[PDB]
């Protein structure tokens, strides 16, 4: 893995030389890959496994970014490659994943941010709009695209200082529609598969309560974007503490003294409603981003230079 | 911390030639891919031309192509750029920088030296 630096790796006519680690994340590793003929960077991320049911995982992940590539704020394909259990070094079948190479984490851009203070509303708007903007590509697709897993965390800032989406190890163009007609069994299978693919605090309460004849599909996005839109405003995630008590009953609470993320406070409380069926649409909630932006006359588009420059 | 000055800058004619000059300190140069950039009014930052830590390769972005030479000298800890056959199109500031670009020839790293200025121009003396 950290061995893998001082390589030169082959991906079409392009070769590679691995420079340096830039993220390590268990089975996976990503690094700042360059061009020996073009002198372009790329990101090149490494997985090394000989589990079936991985391989099976990278192909389907590899295929959705195939298909949301191209879209400003989802990280640009540029190529793949699946190397056999006999035809690798390690004797393990070797994933590669060329990317555009990105500025860094969008975690990493905030923690430096905590010392200036709170983030201006403007930031917070385009950070937002932009993550909202790659989820809506998403949902867009024919079928939708779920991704079940968003937070800051699964957010890069690009090279303009864009996000960018990087990670779709747990989305899914599978929706579930929990019924009186659905054994126990069903139910915790079902409840099985989603408690793998999520983060605890970032649990929908479809998923906490599978006796809600609740739809389990693309509104489980929604809660999670209500949940960014308010770690970004304050200080703390909304459900920090992972409780399911307060996750499948809705209980937060916008800081009631609070006077600079007010625009944002209608949109908060309109994502997190308990029932997925009375939560926004990513369309009404990229319109809702626009009119803030346009009474502001701020791009949402634009780099977030904010972050960039520090 | 790291440093980077810029020399050699200044108005030429159309059809001219300057060679620019970089002077790093402040990080391990043997070891840096290095490139030079430009600012252009009304445009932004563009990657003009790049080399490899030994040499053993040189990059240029197409327009520059066949006029353009990037050669180090990491004995000194110098970048060059010896450019040919200069057009209106290459006015502007131009800096030295570590690394590559990333797509549309958008360099990895934004400049934060002073840069040397190179105006394509048949004018007397500056404006
Ligand atoms: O392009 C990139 N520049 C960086 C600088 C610092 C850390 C990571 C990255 C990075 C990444 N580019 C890509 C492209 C595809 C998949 C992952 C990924 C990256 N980093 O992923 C690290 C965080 C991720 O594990 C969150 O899910």
């Amino acid at each position: 893995q950290s061995d893998f630096v001082g390589q030169t790796v082959e991906l079409g006519e392009l070769r590679l030389r691995v420079r340096r680690v830039l993220a390590e994340g268990g089975f996976a590793f990503v690094y700042e890959a360059q061009d020996v003929g073009s002198g372009r960077e790329y990101a090149l991320k490494r997985l090394l496994s000989n589990e079936e049911e991985k391989n099976r995982a990278i192909i389907q992940e590899v295929c959705f970014m195939k298909k949301l590539s191209g879209h400003p704020n989802i990280v640009q394909f540029c190529s793949a490659a699946s190397i056999g259990k006999e035809e690798s070094d390690t004797g393990q079948a070797e994933f590669l994943l060329l990317t555009e190479l990105c500025k860094g984490q969008l975690v990493e851009f905030l923690k430096k941010m905590e010392s200036r203070g709170p983030l201006s509303c403007d930031t917070v708007l385009k950070i937002f709009y932009q993550t909202c903007r790659a989820v809506q590509h998403m949902h867009r697709q024919k079928p939708p695209i779920i991704h079940r897993d968003l937070k800051v965390e699964n957010l890069l800032l690009s090279n303009q200082g864009t996000i960018k989406l990087c990670d779709f190890g747990s989305a899914t163009t599978i929706s579930h529609y929990p019924d009186y007609s659905w054994s126990a069994q069903r139910r915790a299978l079902v409840e099985e598969e989603i408690t793998r693919n999520t983060t605890p605090m970032y649990r929908t309460p479809e998923i906490i309560d599978l006796y809600s004849n609740f739809p389990i599909g693309e509104k489980q996005d929604i809660w999670a974007l209500g949940c960014i839109l308010y770690l970004l405003c304050f200080r703390q995630h909304p459900f920090e503490d992972g409780a399911k008590l307060r996750i499948v009953n809705g209980k937060y609470s916008i800081p009631p003294h609070d006077t600079q993320y007010t625009v944002f406070h209608s949109l908060i409380r309109a994502m997190l409603q308990v029932n997925p069926e009375e939560r926004l649409s990513i369309a009404e909630v990229v319109h809702q981003l626009q009119e803030i932006a346009a009474a502001r006359n701020v791009n949402p588009k634009s780099p977030i230079t904010e972050l960039l420059e520090q | 911390q790291v440093q980077l000055q810029e020399s050699g800058g200044g108005l030429v004619q159309p059809g001219g030639s300057l060679r620019l000059s970089c002077s790093a300190s402040g990080f391990k140069f043997n070891d840096s891919y290095m490139s030079w950039v430009r600012r252009v009014p009304g445009k932004g930052l563009e990657w003009v031309a790049g080399i490899w830590e030994d040499s053993s390769a040189a990059h240029y972005r197409d327009s520059v192509k066949g006029r353009f030479t990037i050669s180090r000298d990491n004995a000194k800890n110098m970048l060059y750029l010896q450019m040919s056959s200069l057009k209106s199109d290459d006015t502007g500031l131009y800096y030295c920088v570590r690394r590559g670009y990333s797509g549309d020839y958008r360099p990895i790293n934004n400049p934060s030296s002073q840069g040397t200025q190179v105006t394509v121009s048949s004018a007397a003396a500056y404006p």
